[PDB]
């Protein structure tokens, strides 16, 4: 999916 | 590493003095400046204690060191009373106590000669001009403020009786006091020797046979400079060289709070 | 593929962290937006390229 | 791991000094700059620091689209004995001041580019006709690639240069380019020539100007009016705005203090005394 | 046990530097010297690295301070190109790449004054003479070579259109280049101040755009030397001190092998 | 925890009272107003409420884009003698009364910034000659920076300061801003001076104005049709409104009652007497 | 990155909470619209800013 | 992925 930081 | 006795940085609230050729430095009768302790307190108010507004370096004016000069003297408080805060607050409390560091500064160059001996006097009690009545020095003339007064090689009389010049007559040799100069070295003291260095720094605690007392009414040291071995240089016949004198008041507190004191100082 | 990283909040509103989404859209990376996540570094190489360490409280020379 | 917006150093409380330890004292002679900070020569108190420097970061100073040129083209009336106006521009950051000045803070760089159009366009006869809608070709031509002579020749069929058909009214152009340099970082300063004089060979052979690497570093922008001429005409400018994203400079350089003069660092008689008057004792 | 920042001792192949008057030394940007790495590499051929033969001590032709002076400079590798092994494997070879150890030297004594700025300028490209070209300045007036050049108080451009003169007009407070002298100390530096110290060392490594390129054609270092407080001498009108220049060539390597160059150096 | 829509007290039911509690008694001279609710001193019934204050929450009352000021510019023919008029605006709440009302209920306030830009263009001569679509250039100049004094001068290539491009009939322009202030909040009020006269010092040294701090707070927008003169005139209007986001106030005042003279507290001349005529005894 | 917030209802059509999605797609958090998630305080520091304590039910005099 | 509330 969405690798957030 | 590289640190010396000779290289010093001092620093009070907003004031650095840094020095590259000191002597080390003396602490007075072994004894650091500090408050008041509750065992040894006496007026039972809340203290003002002005901290960094007043325990800082007051620098006052320079003198002159010249082959003629036979000395100088200042009191304390008396010299600090127009300083700043430090006297805004002198002047507005009954009571007073304070510890100082003097910083007397005289530099030269490798040609010249000359030694200041740097005296701290606990109650320095100078004698008067005066040989028909006795201990009757004004405290307009007692009290110079930051210009201090200077010694004299001579006892000169006054003898105007009609209207007496009511001041000091401090003799050298005497140390102004009836005793003799080269004895003074058993009171707190450095020597200014132009070879060896530019400043003596003397750091002074509160004395008194009291723990608080009138400041307006009364001086607890006096600083005496006097040239232990003249000035001296190259061939010329009159040098000069300035000695410009920094105090700092340390530890200070005030008891007594009312309205400013107002002195006849003229 | 989206990245989430935090916003250094400045004036709060009258209403935890806040954050931002972001997506790259092209190949090329000469493409992409400025990212601003930036570092620093300290100011040595320029302020004090001397070979020997300096002590500030010690003698500069010795 | 000290981000360009963490929180700069706080203030420590600082008492009253008297000790061998000479922070004030030093020697610059060493090439070094004096670390002092307020609390090594005054008395402090505690501050929680909360100032940071993220604005002054590299990117953020250069994170904004500055104007490096204006391009002027035209579409005029078939009848005119004058030929139809395109616009040829050597790309360059040196043909305005204000960029220039700030990437030479710096000896080389490093970048990506961004390159926004904005295109105005107006009427210059007193005349009264109208013209439709203009779509402007944005060609770029780099060094080698046939440059156009014509608003019309063979070249703007682009078949493999990199052309922008921008439409007139609609939002500005954008486009962005690599790093492209033949270079690992781009020389604003380059103290050298590109050509040796061989003693052999003749003088004006071996001859090359200095500080100028190659004739044609990056190419040329070639701008036309697509539209064919209109009996009113048009006239049109392309203002340049560059910004360069994703940015490294290295080797810091004391700022431009008087007028520039051309491509390199030459200055001219008449602009030498930035400085104003102002006494000694005077604050 | 002794060990001084003013007192050191450099050596490179048979060369050695004294000195006891040092104010510490400089290593430019934080990097020393090193030779190119592979992950960096560009020409695939075996390189020439002539170590002790180049990387050492060549002393240039001292120049005179005066108080005239009004400043000098210097371009690496331009003022080496006719030292020794150095300049030979320089001339023979495409492409050269090379660090440096600068040591400007300049004594005097505890009676004199002045204050030497040494600037080790990257890239640095100077101003010409005309007014009405620019980038003008011919490949020979701007390779001095070891003599180097000298800054002017004064811009006085070149009038004869007809035959142009062709060179640098540097004019010192704007550091020949168009920005103000009192900011070159971003750049890797030390000052030479008579009181404090003999000599300027500085530890210059390779700084370029690409990793390796041609010596002939371009200079990457300008040391430039400025008087930015005059010298004088007890009370002397027109005192002189030397200055003597000594440079290192340091982690050489040459690449492209061919016959030698011999450029129109007039 | 209490969020501004959530549902107000209830109001729950009271019987008949004969005691010594007295909350209809009470002393204002305290300072304090009496938290009374109607069972205090009235029967009341038990009604569940449902009203909220969500729409009079502090975002709330100033989410609303307000119009701060009108900038008008042109783009004359290339012969009027008279130069091409760009504008200048000093940026402020205070040309508008509106906005700067609602704000004036608080001393301090803290909040960003948005503005919303809405440009209209209109022909002026009774002539006849026609415009291609212009685009606006809305520069932001922050105090220190160089003021443009042309249409067309070298500060109009912000390589630093932020501009708007506008095209014409396109969406209003939008830009948000930061809370900018060099203090810890906005001061809607100064009781005080930028500068102390000093008795020793000259009289027309020490003076400045009454409320006023910085002379240039924010710095100015500077705006220009980027078009080239055009032989038809066309002028046209810029109208800016400010919306405060993210928004927080402090210390309530009371409301402007009188007519606002000026961007001070100052009142003028018969405009003093804002309540009308109603008698004591009339409902 | 989404954020997903309750609205509060209104006119319920003649059709459980309903909810809004919200993305922040700018790293500075000044770009952001206005959430309208406030708080509400008590009018106290106004209302009664006494240093005694007030019970309505007793003498405000005493 | 999405902090919901
Ligand atoms: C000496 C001048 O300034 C510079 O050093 C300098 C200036 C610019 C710079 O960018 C290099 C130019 C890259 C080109 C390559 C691609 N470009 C394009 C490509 C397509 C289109 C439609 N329009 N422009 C235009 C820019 C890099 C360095
Ligand atoms: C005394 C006047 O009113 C105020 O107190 C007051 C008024 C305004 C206010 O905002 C401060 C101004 C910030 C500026 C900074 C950025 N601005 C920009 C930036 C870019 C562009 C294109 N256009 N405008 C314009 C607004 C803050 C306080
Ligand atoms: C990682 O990105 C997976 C989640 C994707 C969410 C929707 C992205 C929005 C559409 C992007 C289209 C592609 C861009 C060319
Ligand atoms: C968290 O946000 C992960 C889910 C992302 C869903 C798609 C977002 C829609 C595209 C946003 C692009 C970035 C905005 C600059």
């Amino acid at each position: 999916g969405s690798s957030s930081t | 590493c590289g640190y010396s006795d000779r290289v010093l940085q001092l620093t009070l609230g907003n004031s650095t003095i840094t020095t590259q050729e000191a002597a080390n430095s003396v602490v007075a009768y072994g004894r650091w400046p500090e408050y008041l302790r509750d065992s040894e307190a006496n007026p039972v108010d809340q203290p003002t204690e002005p901290d960094v507004a007043a325990c800082r370096f007051y620098t006052l004016d320079t003198v002159s060191w010249t082959k003629e000069s036979r000395g100088w003297w200042w009191k304390l408080p008396d010299a600090l009373r127009d300083m700043g805060l430090f006297g805004q607050n002198m002047y507005y409390h009954y009571l007073g106590r304070s510890g100082y560091t003097v910083h007397v500064q005289c530099n030269a160059s490798k040609f010249h000669q000359g030694a200041l001996g740097v005296f701290a006097v606990p109650e320095m009690c100078l004698a008067g001009d005066s040989n028909t009545t006795t201990m009757h020095t004004s405290y307009q003339n007692a009290n110079p403020g930051e210009k201090g007064g200077t010694f004299t090689g001579t006892f000169t009389p006054d003898n105007n009786q009609t209207s007496p010049a009511r001041r000091f007559c401090p003799v050298d040799y005497l140390l102004g006091n009836g005793t003799l100069l080269g004895n003074a070295f058993v009171f707190p003291h450095q020597i200014i020797n132009l070879r060896t260095n530019n400043c003596a720094t003397l750091v002074l605690p509160y004395v008194n046979s009291l723990s608080i007392d009138s400041m307006v009414k009364h001086n607890n040291w006096g600083i005496a400079i006097l040239p232990l071995a003249p000035l001296n240089f190259a061939s010329e016949s009159s040098p000069e060289i300035p000695i410009t004198l920094t105090i700092a008041p340390m530890c200070c507190e005030f008891n007594g709070l009312r309205n400013i004191t107002l002195p006849r100082l003229q | 593929g989206a990245q989430v990283s935090s916003q250094k909040v400045g004036a709060h509103e009258n209403s935890s962290t806040i954050n931002y989404t972001t997506i790259n859209y092209y190949r090329d990376s000469a493409s992409n937006a400025a990212s601003k996540q930036d570092f620093s570094q300290d100011p040595s190489k320029f302020t004090e390229p001397i070979k020997d360490v300096l002590i500030k409280t010690a003698p500069m020379l010795n | 791991a000290a981000t360009s917006r963490d929180a700069l150093p706080n203030t420590e409380a600082s008492g009253p000094t008297h000790s061998k330890e000479i922070p004030a004292l030093t020697a610059v002679e060493t090439g070094a700059t004096n670390p002092l900070v307020p609390s090594d020569t005054v008395q402090t108190r505690h501050v929680v620091q909360h100032r940071s420097r993220s604005e002054s970061s590299i990117e953020s100073f250069f994170a904004r689209g500055a104007c490096v040129t204006i391009m002027t083209v035209d579409n005029p009336a078939s009848t005119t004995n004058k030929d139809k106006l395109f616009a040829v521009w050597k790309i360059t950051y040196k043909d305005t001041v204000q960029l220039r000045r700030k990437l030479e803070f710096f000896t080389y760089s490093r970048f990506d580019m961004e390159l926004t159009f904005v295109v105005t366009a107006n009427f210059t006869e007193t005349n009264n006709g109208h013209a439709l809608n203009q779509v402007y070709q944005i060609m770029y031509v780099p060094p080698g690639a046939p440059v156009p002579e014509k608003w019309d020749d063979y070249t703007w069929q682009t078949s493999s240069n990199p052309s922008i058909f921008y439409t007139y009214g609609t939002a500005p152009a954008r486009i962005s380019v690599p790093y492209v340099g033949i270079s690992n970082a781009y020389s604003h300063f380059y103290d050298g020539f590109s050509k040796v004089p061989l003693k052999d060979q003749s003088a004006a052979l071996g001859d090359s100007l200095y500080g100028a690497a190659s004739l044609n570093d990056f190419g040329i922008l070639a701008v036309r009016v697509v539209n064919d001429h209109n009996p009113t005409k048009v006239t049109s400018k392309i203002r340049v705005y560059l910004k360069p994203k994703h940015i490294r400079v290295w080797c810091p350089r004391p700022p431009r203090a008087v007028a520039y003069y051309g491509p390199g660092v030459d200055y001219k008689d008449g602009t030498l005394t930035p400085l104003s008057t102002k006494d000694l004792t005077t604050y």
